[PDB]
């Protein structure tokens, strides 16, 4: 969950894994 | 991923947080009582292929024929294979069913799923099994340990460091 | 016996990887294998036979002795070239034995080996299987592959989508025009292939698309993208299917309609039972009582049992929530009888070696399937744990 | 031509050309409210029913028939012989 | 301002701070039940050619 | 018969032949809501009930014999005389229709 002043309203999202996968 | 036999009863009232389930017959309760009680587990269908499993916090008895409630708090999910999900996303619509957990079912979800093994003892309703909390992360730490007079506190804590 | 699977299929990736490094204008064509039994005799009688054998390091006659040996066996029962194809660490060539080498081999010490030899006749023109029979040494299976793939993403496509549905399919037409039955041109045009393999949206479940290397993968690409389909109380869904091809069938359907229905169409938020065509002569009846033997009604639309009337055959059923009651369960009709359409779409069209229906449409799923055993879609559709 | 006029049958088959007694003789599914019934009648003819159901019925009436293997001592049998079929009404109270 | 579809359900009740809404078939709420989660947003009507924008605070079935 | 007609009897018998008057003139249970009575007549041959109730019957049918060993001044008697079982259908309201 984002909340603050850069988001133009609070929100909820879901990431996706990066690649490479960090180690 | 096993088959779970027959229900015990369906669903009746639903919310994020809270689950109620009815029975409406002595015999079937007679039958499950001993797997009934309070910190047990339930599983309940939501949608084809995929169960939720759930908590007991409490239940009740009526007589003015039988009623029987039990009531649950959400947990995690589980789907047929046998991957185990925490976050309860889902809402069970009523009209669905509730199984019991066989024990199997949690003998694997400990086995899979725990990096440091440690025996803890053994499991409420069924002794034979083992009961393996992360021995990695509890000695790293503090403990705490808490009970009135002629509970048996020494003893456990005898048992413990003479596994440890 | 022996129908040297394996073997059967090494030429026919030598075959594609031949069509691989290939310009414009350039054909090639395939001759089929004895094992086929047709007195047409079609192909040129241009027939070609192999086997292959791996795990040896240098080349010798002891390492070789059964496969030619059992060659011989074709010629004494009456242009069937036999060949032969293996892989060992440094023998990268071609050769021809001459007289000295066939007549060195012709005595066997092993005994029970000539045991079958004495089914030999006499009469042998020594010579001519060994200016016909040629020996290869070409790269084993799991490298040819591995480059067949690596190199069939050079064109240019989807890095997974290759695996499940493209590379399955083509070895499928290959060994098809191979060995099929009536005559065509086995003539191939490089170019054309590309368009056709494009559009092409299938995938093939049969004999030799197993054995390849690869199976194993396909299966579960199919498996993880029809999960969000079946996972829905309330859907109407379609199914067609064509029994010639399939294997063992009538003891074999009554079965999966039990484990689909068990799991699919058996409560009170399951509102839309399945329905189930059948194209061919097939006879209905004998189905209808051997499910009724088993404890489900059917709803076949028929009023007198003359003809179909479409508006029953799509109504929704009663349903009772204590105890649970269910008036009927499954649908089941011939195609032929069906004229017309229903007034909503599916949502969900499944056609089992059909090759077309008219109710195909945009908005509608339409996935398809090449099928010899239907144990195979079961595990697709998450009826049973492990593949066959 | 009954399903055009608005009804549903039971005739006791199950696909094929012969008929099943136990599927003959069955309880419908009710609905009190809405009002839905299942099936509103049920049709045969005599040949085809080979054997005899479990509970006797409490009234058989024949129309022009002498004797069947159905009657018992047990049992009411109402019998007659009409020419046509508007003076049953009458009897069964259907009309005045 | 695009056709936003077929609505879910109508107003029961209402205040400056609350508002309820009301659903009465399971197949609506099975088929968009991803998109009816605590955090997320709805759209109501108020007159022609004006939507308001509110966040679900709450859920229960019976 | 009586039974594969649907109807059950109570006829004041524990095994043996004799008969039991305590046993016989008993009240059966009866459950409301829903209906179910444990048996709806009784049976008896009259020379094997030897004997008599406490509480005296207030109406005693005899149709065909002439008299009886439960008669009293006190009880109403109906004596009939008939040829055919239907007559007394009529009699007793069953069928209209003579
Ligand atoms: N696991 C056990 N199960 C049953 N009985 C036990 C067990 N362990 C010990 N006992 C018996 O009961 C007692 C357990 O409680 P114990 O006196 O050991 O600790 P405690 O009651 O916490 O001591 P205190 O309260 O005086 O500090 C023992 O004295 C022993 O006699
Ligand atoms: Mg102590």
């Amino acid at each position: 969950l984002i909340v603050g002043d850069a988001p133009l309203m609070p929100t909820v999202g879901h990431f996706a894994l990066p690649v490479p996968e960090p180690h | 991923m096993p088959d779970l036999g027959t229900p015990i009863g369906s669903v009746t009232d639903s919310s994020p947080s809270l689950i109620r389930i009815e029975i409406s017959s002595a015999e079937d309760f007679e039958k499950y009582k001993s797997m009934l009680g309070v910190g047990q587990y339930l599983l309940v269908a939501s949608g084809n292929n995929l169960y939720l499993l759930a908590s007991i916090t409490g239940v009740r008895a009526t007589h003015v024929n039988f009623r029987f409630q039990i009531d649950t708090q959400p947990i995690g999910t589980l789907s047929e294979d046998g991957e185990f999900s925490r976050g309860s996303h889902s809402l069970p619509v009523p009209t669905e069913y509730a199984y019991v957990t066989p024990p199997a079912v949690l003998e694997g979800i400990f086995s899979h799923q725990i990096k440091s093994p440690f025996a803890l003892g053994t499991l409420g309703i069924s002794p034979d099994i083992k009961l393996k909390i992360d021995g990695d992360r509890f000695f790293s730490k503090h403990v705490a340990v808490v009970g009135s007079t002629g509970s048996g506190k020494s003893c456990a804590v005898a048992k413990i460091l003479q596994t440890a | 016996a022996e129908y040297s699977i394996k073997g059967y299929l090494y030429q026919f990736l030598k075959y594609l990887s031949e069509i691989l490094a290939a310009g414009d204008g350039a054909r090639i064509t395939i001759e089929g294998a004895i094992e086929d039994v047709d007195v047409i005799a079609a192909g040129l009688t241009t027939a070609v036979q192999c086997k292959y054998h791996e795990q040896a390091e240098k080349y010798t006659l002891g390492k070789i002795y059964k496969p030619i040996l059992l060659m011989l066996e074709h010629f004494s029962k009456n242009h069937v070239s036999y060949r032969l194809f293996c892989h060992f660490p440094g023998e990268s060539g071609t050769k021809a034995l001459t007289k000295d080498d066939l007549e060195t081999v012709l005595s066997t010490k092993g005994e029970v080996l000539r045991a079958i030899v004495a089914r030999i006749d006499t009469s042998v023109d020594y010579e001519a299987f060994l200016d016909r029979f040629a020996i290869e040494f070409g790269p084993s299976a799991e490298d040819l592959q591995v480059a067949v793939l690596a190199s069939l993403k050079d064109k240019g496509f989807d890095p997974d989508d290759i695996d499940a549905v493209i590379f399955p399919n083509a070895i499928q037409r290959i060994v098809d025009l191979a060995t099929r039955s009536d005559v065509n041109d086995r003539t191939v045009e490089p170019k054309t292939f590309l368009a056709g393999l494009r559009e092409v949206r299938r995938v093939t479940f049969t004999r030799w698309t197993r054995e390849l290397a690869t199976k194993g993968r396909m299966f579960s690409s199919l498996r993880k993208s029809l999960r969000s389909c079946l996972a829905h109380n309330s859907r109407w869904r379609v199914f067609v299917i064509n029994p010639l091809t399939i294997e063992n069938f009538d003891d074999d359907i009554v079965r999966f309609i039990k484990a689909f229905v068990q799991r699919y169409s058996s409560k009170y938020l399951h509102s839309n039972p399945p329905l189930f065509m059948l194209t061919g002569d097939y006879d209905l009846s004998v189905l209808q009582k051997r499910l009724y033997d088993a404890g489900l009604r059917c709803e076949t639309g028929k009023v007198g049992g003359t003809d179909v009337i479409i508006k029953e055959l799509f109504r929704r059923p009663i349903l009772i929530r204590n105890p649970f009651r269910m008036e009927f369960s499954l649908r089941l009709a011939k195609r032929d009888e069906v004229i017309g359409g229903p007034q909503r779409r599916p949502d969900e069209l499944f056609l089992i070696n059909v090759a077309d229906d008219e109710w195909k449409h945009e908005d509608v799923n339409v996935h398809g399937f090449k099928i010899e055993r239907l144990s195979d879609l079961e595990y697709i559709l998450q009826l049973r744990s492990d593949y066959a």
